């Protein structure tokens, strides 16, 4: 282990002595408080390190020891249900120990030491393993969590212990070679994790919520991009997407926010119920919680903490949806950390490599074949929130160069209470094309093209908006009076969906589709009594409308026979009318 | 105790000091020359070939020959107390009131620990700050962050001495309420000129404010360290009497501006490369170490609530002092100069004011059931006020339909009567009948944000409670 | 209003290009100082 | 049809056949040349 | 379609690999066979004759035990040290005058380093 | 074959590492970088003293030591290996193979910076690539040996147009009058940090085709190293250029995302702390991408040729930003992509008034295709600039206000939009494209038209709008 | 060196309408034409050397694309002299440095365009120099600044740009040369902003 003497201190950088053979970006542990630190340059027999808390206090001559590893992250049993910091601190232990606050040097382990497991074993003596593979699984919560090798460990088992409550630390395989293979094991966070094969956007990533699932859906193992204006009830469909996707597990990463934010954040997820069993969602969820007057190391390695721990879940087989909200704050982590470096700034003092980290950030997503053999995926969903709300900034523009789907919030649907505040005139997704063969194959085979006159029924009410607004609604001609009230129809019924609502709260495809071909039916047929010469006043009478307006509220199991029923109603109304 | 000798280098506000590897990161020394005056200094920087020491004040005597350097401590600290109410200091701790100086129950590190985000706690109550244009529409929440965005010459000062003044929890309006729950006030002052140290002494001391107030005063020939030293202070001791004896504080820094020029004039005196516009590239973590300090705490019946007061620099929301301020903080309180100028005071703009905590600190159980929908009335009723006000400029009084004709009334009257409060003190309920009396000069009926019971309940109130003296 | 913000735009970028290359020669002429004290103190 | 990528399976797996069996023969002296060439 | 010849394309390269490969293997057999041989004195003492003339000026001669006594006329002659050391066989090493550059010239890493430039060659003759 | 190591590692930061007693390290020389680990990464020589040598290392310098670390001198110039096998690899973006396939054997050993291309051994480039694409062949014609780039936005479907044109891309050897057999474009595809959903679609849009035979795939991923990207354009080029001028094939390189090997160059050029340009970006930029544009062209006597597309998404859709002028100083000419047509629904939104083609009029009129192109291609141009101005002038006015000959104008500009820019997928000869466009003129009256003579008139005009 | 300076009297006829009426140069004048890309320099610099008055044409391609001197090494040989009635590359010498071609060339690529036109000048002709990209020549000078570790001025630019600029703009004029006779230069130069 080497060690040296404190050399220089000015400010968090620090200068020491006497360590010759440290290594590049290692972690050191600073004076006798221990305060940690990264090792950033290496001159002759010194080594400059960056201390993540403050050094008052520190004197020439105190110790400076190496640990001779990156920052890395404890994977295994554990991490559910867990609220941790940027650099992986549980965050209730460390209240239970030191108080309200957040002393110095508080050394405290990812995960607990003296809780037990009900280990299974899979592997016999004998047999061979290779990185990636299960070794045995453990139940935690809801989860058959695996138990996995290693990616960098190879050999032939000697001994399997048997079943029983063990601890993280006691060793479970002990290979040939000698290595012991324990519940968990350590990888750097800017490091990958490696995986035989990426697939293709083949297949999506259902939200559940109608808009981004039909006009903007985001594929499993994609990128998407949201921005969070204030009173845009951004809140609320993180939380939705998190309580009724398609992801096996949530990780959720604040890397920044405002305290009370956090707070929120930290006071809601525990009440949210998860629909598939009835109980918390956090025995689901992982959240790294960092605050704007937290270390800015831990908040530059939140999101790697937090992509590397959802590598970790696909590996172990499982769709993983990691949300990182407020990737600006990070940032502006990023540029701070830059700065005390003595870098070029670039752009808004931002340094030149903040696309390349973005970059890399954004496509450690994909659905995977793991090295066990498994299909997995990790999904992202980025929040950038510019402080002024333009998207010149150069963060926002950096991430839309990379997300495949962009989700405008809009904070004015939400003057308009219209929820989800999504924009469908600024949104955007890049999946649409590569998804079309699962849809057709999935849904319906029509799908595609019921999503497209939607799409263009929207553009012709959006273009006639500059009519409406000189003249009202009445002054219109029949024609364009349909396409406006359709429209109306297509927001109201199919576009707005209460998060808060026992039933409307999820729509499956199948449902959406019934509601889009419901809508596109009676446009149909309205148009052709425009041209039979029914006044519009007497088509939006019609009950149909009202029991379009209840399609929402349906339940699943009971929507066939409604949809089947409404749609004869449908032929029925027109016909008859006059 | 132990004097350091080995002067090697004076220049501008820094000082060599050889042989001083005894002397620890951030520590306080005392320099002294041939006259004996006795100077302070922060180390700045440590090494085994010399130590750094930032001179507070100036270097107009100094030499290598006489000059001697002492320690004072190894970390700057307060010594804190609760016979610190009553009290004014100097952004040091200096007492500067006449008194003796304060015997510290504890001395505490004025560069606090952050708070642990999962110890903390939503902000579900209010604190009446007596100004109907913020407790009606922009809510103060405990443990709340809402700056006071003003501008050159605007009357900050006097809203900021008012608020001192008048502030105070209402706990008659929650449930079964308390025997008492204290209350405190922190005022920080940067950088004010010997005119405003004279008002705000003359403010506390006039009314009784001061019983209940802490007052950390930083001149502007005051050394730029105090400067910076000032806001941690105020806050430390608004910590201490938080979550250590129960008090509901309520913290006052009176310009973030001058904070700000101070915090780049040390960096620039650090020798450091400046970043955007100048200001240093961790002006967002020294702002959030200032702001982030206050809050509620689970299972601490106590509060630290801020309103930082910051100077637009060219009257430029996108200067980096207010980005950053609103970056961090929880809305923004903005005062109007058309409002100042045309003899309003207090001069708050409510259309670009915002309070982002509000809605979870008023209802049912905390101000009245019909806060919220009264103060969205208010808010879109005054906007269609002033289009219409701007509107009859072109097409005249007579050309208007007569709902815009009371929409223009109900501005002139809004403006004349809930913003021109002058220093009266207006409880929560005085705020709520001049709300309802100015809504009622619009027909029932455009009152769309309101529900019926709260109407029928409110509506018909006569201005006259107010016009008849205003 | 285009031409407005087009004009914001312009000088937006003016006034940083500016403030880049003023930074950039501060930091060179700092580089220069240090090897000249570390070569002759 | 299938048909035609099993004939072609069937012709890369003589393809493959045959390039082994023409390596086998010089294989010596390939040997030969990388000693001749790696040595001093 | 077409596409099919894919396969033919790929298992006449992976052939073509396999035997570039199994060449190798036997090279290195023949090489780490040298030594046993009476003809590998003269060998390594052209390496470390080599070696030494690459440096301007060289502080030590560095080979297994096993050859110092074949490398102690040349570095007697040549003037410079030695050390033994448990380095790669079927060549020696040398040490630069400042201890801080270093050339070595072990067979076993001159066939890693040629193997790039003789595939063509190899695959010509072989083919 | 001597394998020199130096020890004497000095200062690591950032990407640059300092060596001392190197001073046999060439200058450009190409270095090995090996760990206590073991790991052995890669890194070039950037300056040389007497002093010390400085190294950029092409990954990261995490795990480097100044004790168990050593850097050995791979070569002296940084060289590729390459050979005809090449084709139907995939590759790194160093060279390394990813396909799980045997290393190449090569056939020469080629500096990867290339040579310059003697201006006395080049000819024009004149032969005639028709990619089915209207709005390029008719009015910003791709002339083979031509580098013409394609602008384009963050969202916008250029990686579309691209393998749309890789499919499409033919020579029509009929109208030149030789009436030559096919000789199918060899493709050359190089990533520049792309991510996993762009690759997926190149790479299914090329086994749909079956290209995949005929190419050469040099992928560099969002996850790769940033310094490595610089790299990567120039081993494409070199073995494109070996490919075109030593076995006689006609490479169409692709250059996906340039913009992303100019951030790569700005950093590099940030921490070597040289003097930057307009936006921090390296003073030197104009001459580095000169170095890999410059590289396409056709050489006199001999039969192969490079053509470059080069794709860089304009950063806020803006031509001034330092990317897009200093490319459009080298390229000849550019393909930019139009985000209010895409808003439209219109593919392949491609504006023609920002595009241009240099090299169109050596490759297009007599015995180049048809003798009415060059006078078809501006009338069109003047027809819907004066649409859009009168478009512009309606959005203040309306349309009522107008004369009758500006709503011909109006109407010539919407129906050039809806049938001439708007095709699909379709793949149009060059014919039928003269033909819409014909068409389309033949709204205008017989007189408005200038810039065609009068013959050309009477042979083409008076057909109406029933192409099918 | 030359005798005497004299006043520019006769124009310099480049064959565009819009520059020979509008704004026009004399036979001992300069002129510089900025513009984005795009724009049409090049084609105006090849007519400029294809239809000008001048005696001779001396151009350089200083840090400009090569097949822009491709072009006129093939075409030029092919097209007719305005006056001598002979081939137009006859009277032409091209001084070539491109893109891709050395940085530090681009100096001396100027410096001897200009010397051999002033040569010529000496001889008793009227010589046209046309400068393909000044701004090339300004990028060769800042890269080596770089190197010299020189502060910069605007723009990365070493602050005597401007000098350089000046001494090479004004070896241009009307003279009387040291023979007696009269010749002239005019210098059209491009920036490419």
């Amino acid at each position: 282990m080497i060690q040296g003497v404190i050399q220089k201190i000015a400010g968090p950088a620090v200068i020491a002595k006497g360590m010759l053979g440290a290594r590049m970006y290692d972690i050191c542990k600073v004076g006798e408080e221990g305060l940690v630190g990264e090792i950033i340059r290496l001159d002759g027999d010194t080594a400059f390190v960056q201390v993540y808390e403050d050094t008052s206090g520190l004197k020439v001559g105190e110790p400076v020891v190496s640990t001779g590893l990156p920052l890395a992250v404890e994977l295994g049993p554990g991490m559910l249900n867990g609220i941790y910091d940027g650099i992986q601190r549980p965050l209730e232990r460390i209240r239970e120990k030191t108080g309200i606050y957040i002393t110095r040097g508080v050394v405290v382990h990812a995960l607990d030491r003296e809780k037990k497991w009900a280990w299974t074993p899979m592997v016999k003596p004998g047999d061979e393993v290779r990185g990636g593979m299960v070794l045995g699984t453990v139940p935690e919560f809801g989860f058959t969590h695996k138990i996995l090798v290693p990616p960098d460990v190879r050999g032939r088992v000697k001994e399997v212990k048997p079943a029983g409550e063990y601890t993280v630390e006691e060793p479970v395989v002990v290979l040939e070679d000698g290595t012991e293979l324990k519940m968990y094991h350590t990888w750097p966070v800017r490091r990958a994790r490696p995986v035989q094969r990426k697939l293709d956007p083949n297949t999506p990533f259902l939200t559940g919520m109608r808009i981004l699932d039909v006009l903007f859906p985001v594929a499993m193992g994609g990128t998407a991009a949201i921005p969070g204006p204030f009173g845009a009830g951004k809140s609320v469909t993180q939380q939705s997407l998190a309580k009724w996707s398609n992801a096996d597990v949530v990780v959720y990463v604040g890397c920044g926010e405002r305290g009370n934010e956090m707070t929120d954040v930290l006071v809601e997820f525990p009440e949210l119920t998860d629909p598939k069993t009835g109980g918390p969602l956090m025995h689901r969820t992982v959240l790294i919680a960092n605050t704007s007057n937290m270390p800015v190391a831990a908040r530059e390695a939140s999101i790697y903490v937090g992509v590397t721990i959802a590598e970790y879940f696909r590996d172990q087989g499982f769709s993983v949806a990691l949300m990182a909200d407020s990737t600006s704050r990070w940032a502006e982590a990023l540029r701070e950390i830059s700065s005390r470096l003595e870098e070029m700034p670039a752009e808004e003092g931002y340094p030149p490599y903040l696309a390349a980290r973005l970059a890399a950030f954004y496509e450690r997503a994909g659905k995977v074949i793991t090295l066990g053999g498994e299909e997995g995926a990790v999904t992202i969903v980025g929040a950038v929130s510019p402080p002024g709300g333009d998207m010149s900034e150069p963060v926002t523009q950096s991430t839309l160069r990379i997300v495949g789907a962009f989700w405008r919030l809009d904070a004015s649907l939400a003057f308009r209470r219209h929820f989800p505040a999504i924009n469908w005139n600024g949104s955007y997704s890049l999946f649409t094309s590569a998804l079309d063969p699962w849809y057709r194959e999935n849904v319906a085979e029509d799908y595609p093209e019921l999503r497209d006159a939607i799409s263009e029924l929207l553009q012709r009410e959006a273009g006639l908006q500059e009519i409406v607004q000189l003249v009202g609604p009445d002054a219109l001609q029949d024609a364009e009076r349909l396409v406006i009230e359709v429209g109306r129809i297509i927001r109201e019924d199919f576009l707005q969906q209460n998060a808060y609502h026992e039933v409307d709260a999820y729509c499956s495809m199948k449902k959406a589709y019934g509601i889009m071909k419901m809508i596109l039916a009676f446009y149909k047929e309205a148009e052709a009594a425009i041209k039979r010469g029914v006044s519009i006043d007497e088509i939006l009478q019609l009950p149909v409308l009202e029991r379009i307006g209840r399609a929402r509220y349906v339940s699943e199991e009971e929507f066939p026979a409604y949809f089947e029923e409404a749609m004869k109603e449908i032929q029925g109304a027109f016909k008859a009318l006059a | 105790k132990k004097e350091y000798t080995g002067i090697t280098y004076i220049s501008g506000p820094l000082l060599f000091v050889e042989n001083a590897k005894d002397l620890a990161y951030g520590a306080i020394v005392d320099i002294k020359d041939g006259t004996g005056r006795v100077r302070g200094g922060q180390v700045i920087e440590v090494s085994e070939e010399y130590a750094v020491i930032q001179v507070f004040e100036e270097t107009t005597g100094l030499d290598l020959a006489t000059t001697s350097v002492s320690l004072v401590e190894d970390v700057a600290r307060l010594g804190v107390s609760k016979e610190m109410l009553g009290r004014r200091f100097n952004g040091i701790g200096k007492p500067i009131d006449g008194l003796p100086p304060i015997t510290p129950e504890k001395r505490l590190p004025i560069t606090g620990l952050p708070l642990n985000p999962v110890a903390r706690r939503k902000p579900e109550q209010f604190i009446q700050t007596g100004i109907s244009t913020i407790d009606v529409m922009n809510t103060l929440v405990r443990g709340q962050k809402l700056p006071i965005f003003s501008g050159s010459g605007l009357p900050a000062n006097e809203i900021a001495a008012q608020i001192a003044r008048q502030a105070t929890v209402r706990p008659d309006l929650s449930g079964e309420g308390e025997k008492e729950e204290p209350f405190a006030v922190v005022f920080a002052a940067m950088g004010i000129t010997q005119r405003e140290l004279s008002y705000f002494i003359q403010e506390f001391e006039r009314t009784g404010a001061l019983s209940r107030s802490v007052l950390f005063l930083n001149k502007a020939d005051d050394p730029t360290i105090e400067r910076i030293l000032t806001p941690r202070m105020a806050l430390t001791v608004a910590e201490y009497l938080a979550f250590e004896h129960d008090y509901h504080v309520l913290v006052i820094l009176t310009d973030m501006t001058n904070y700000c020029e101070a915090l780049r004039e040390i960096g620039a005196a650090r020798e450091e490369i400046p970043g955007r516009r100048g200001y240093p590239g961790y002006m967002y973590t020294d702002l959030a170490t200032i702001y982030e300090r206050a809050g509620v705490v689970e299972g601490k019946k106590g509060s630290v609530t801020q309103i930082p007061i910051l100077s637009m620099p060219d009257d430029d929301r996108t200067h980096p002092i207010p980005d950053l301020t609103g970056y961090i903080t929880e809305g923004q309180i903005q005062l109007s100069r058309e409002l100042h100028r045309k003899g309003i005071y207090p001069p708050i703009d409510p259309l670009p004011s915002l309070s982002r905590l509000m809605n979870n600190g008023v209802g049912k159980g905390k101000t009245r059931e019909d806060h919220k929908q009264v103060s969205d009335q208010l808010y879109s009723a005054y906007a269609n006020g002033v289009d219409i006000r701007k509107l009859v400029a072109i097409i005249g009084e007579d050309a208007l339909t007569e709902n815009d004709r009371r929409y223009l009334q109900f501005a002139d009257a809004f403006e004349r009567f809930f913003i021109n409060q002058g220093q009266q003190n207006r409880s929560i309920e005085e705020s709520l009948q001049i709300a309802w009396a100015l809504l009622s000069m619009l027909p029932q009926g455009e009152l769309k944000r309101i529900s019926k019971d709260h109407i029928g309940k409110y509506y018909g109130q006569k201005l006259e409670e107010i016009w008849g003296a205003p | 209003i285009p031409g407005i913000r087009a004009q914001i735009r312009f000088i937006q970028q003016v006034l940083e290009q500016r403030e880049r290359e003023d930074t950039f020669r501060l930091k060179r002429i700092k580089g220069k100082i240090e090897a000249r004290e570390a070569e002759e103190e | 049809t299938e048909a035609l990528l099993a004939r072609y399976r069937e012709r890369a797996e003589a393809e493959a056949k045959a390039v082994r069996e023409k390596a086998m023969a010089r294989l010596d002296e390939a040997v030969a040349l990388v000693l001749k060439e790696v040595l001093p | 379609e077409s596409a099919g010849e894919l396969l033919v394309a790929t298992a006449r390269t992976q052939a073509r690999g396999e035997v570039l490969e199994e060449v190798r293997r036997r090279v290195r057999e023949a090489l780490e066979a040298l030594p046993q041989k009476p003809e590998w004195p003269e060998v390594v003492r052209k390496l470390a004759l080599e070696a030494l003339e690459a440096l301007p000026g060289a502080k030590a001669l560095v080979a297994n035990p096993e050859d110092l006594p074949h490398l102690e006329a040349l570095a007697r002659e040549r003037g410079v040290e030695l050390q033994a050391e448990p380095a790669l066989r079927l060549g020696v090493r040398a040490v630069g005058a400042e201890g801080k550059t270093q050339v070595e010239n072990s067979l076993l890493a001159r066939l890693d380093r040629a193997w790039d430039a003789l595939s063509s060659k190899v695959a010509q003759a072989l083919w």
